[PDB]
């Protein structure tokens, strides 16, 4: 299961 | 011994012609399982591997889900760095980022990489402590202050340290027989002719698994590296790998040339001579 | 950062007339990531056109493979067209199966 990505 | 689960995603914008276009790959060492492409018909979580249909709808629906606030997530990162590298709107960009985690084979974290890039070019890494951030440019200590101030080193820790090992397990146990196997290469030289009385002899590895793998050509005990051409192994596929090294050899003279083939599903070494 | 393709193909099997293989068309260490690829059977296009392993390799650069299940014939000739920003005109490789 692939991470939930935060903003730049 | 060790083993890997990475993503590869892309976000890359096309202002004009529609949305951005957003995929998230992945890889259990050297098998591609998962995708989720954007430009799909109807986008959901796929399994590229037949071992990931044992994972039912509760799985798919989520992941789904997360790959769609990924999706939306990255809209906004995109537009975010034009800004940030005063760019016009017309251009097209490439946001890719390598997250995944590596563990021994007593089940300790070896490795774990969340590392990003915009265009090709390095922007903005996790460094080895799992702690600390590497900017690659003036842009990207933007994102770093952003970051620690946010405490995203920590999630990410928490993640590498925790949820990707859980995961990595859960997957090697329903794929261990694809996953653990270890296909030996099939190997043969091929002859070739050419100008001023000077052959080819080519070396071939076939069938093979996983890709790590060392072809090298020999007169007789000396290993010739730096005149042997030879190509990055490559999928043949079917999940398996191939690879090939030459060598050119005065015409007359190819039988002092040996080849040899390291790899771990061979008791000892192979050696061919045309 | 631009990079222009380099373009391999290759048989699965060592090819034996008349025996079914796959073809494949391996596209690498390109940027931007925006690439169409066909593969043809004498210069007609083929359909059945899989698009698998994409990675990005330690400098950035992509890779994806194109493959396709085929039966070689004597006189049939393969080739891999690649069209890319990096290149004036499309680039096409043939299958050299005496290799």
């Amino acid at each position: 299961s692939i991470i939930n990505f935060e903003k730049l | 011994g060790p083993h890997s689960l990475r993503y590869f995603v892309t976000a890359v914008s096309r202002p004009g012609l529609g949305e951005p276009r957003y995929m998230e790959v992945g890889y259990v060492d050297d098998t591609e399982f998962v995708r989720f492409d954007s430009d799909a018909e109807n986008p959901r979580y796929e399994p590229r591997a037949r071992w990931m249909e044992q994972e039912g709808p509760e799985y798919w629906e989520r992941e789904t889900q997360k790959a769609k606030g990924n999706e939306q997530s990255f809209r906004v990162d995109l537009r975010t760095l034009l800004g940030y590298y005063n760019q016009s709107k017309g251009g097209s960009h490439t946001i890719q980022v390598i997250s995944g985690c590596e563990v021994g084979s007593d089940g300790r974290l070896l490795r774990g990489y969340q590392q990003y890039a915009y265009d090709g070019c390095d922007y903005i890494a996790l460094n080895e402590d799992l702690k600390t951030w590497t900017a690659a440019d003036m842009a990207a200590l933007i994102t770093k202050h952003k970051w620690e101030q946010a405490g995203e080193a920590e999630r990410l820790r928490a993640y590498l340290e925790g949820t990707c090992v859980e995961w990595l397990r859960r997957y090697l146990k329903n794929g261990n027989a694809t996953l653990l196997r270890t296909d030996s290469p099939k190997a043969h030289v091929t002859h070739h002719s050419r100008p001023e009385d000077k052959v080819t002899l080519r070396c071939w590895a076939l069938g093979f698994y996983p890709a790590d793998i060392t072809l090298t050509w020999q007169l007789n005990g000396e290993e010739l590296i730096q005149d042997m051409e030879l190509v990055e192994t490559r999928p043949a596929g079917d999940g398996t790998f191939q690879k090939w090294a030459s060598v050119v050899v005065p015409l007359g003279k190819e039988q002092y040339y040996t080849c040899h083939v390291y790899h771990q599903g061979l008791p000892e070494p192979l050696t061919l001579r045309w | 950062i631009q990079k222009t393709p380099q373009i391999q193909v290759y048989s699965r099997h060592p090819p034996e007339n008349g025996k079914p293989n796959i073809l494949n068309c391996y596209v690498t260490q390109f940027h931007p990531p925006h690439i169409e690829i066909q593969m043809l059977k004498n210069g007609k296009k083929i359909p059945k056109v899989e698009m698998s392993d994409m990675s990005f390799s330690k400098d950035w650069s992509f890779y994806i493979l194109a493959h396709t299940e085929f039966t070689p014939t004597e006189t049939d000739t393969y080739a891999c067209r690649v069209k890319h920003d990096s290149m004036a005109e499309p680039k096409t490789v043939y299958w050299d199966r005496d290799m």
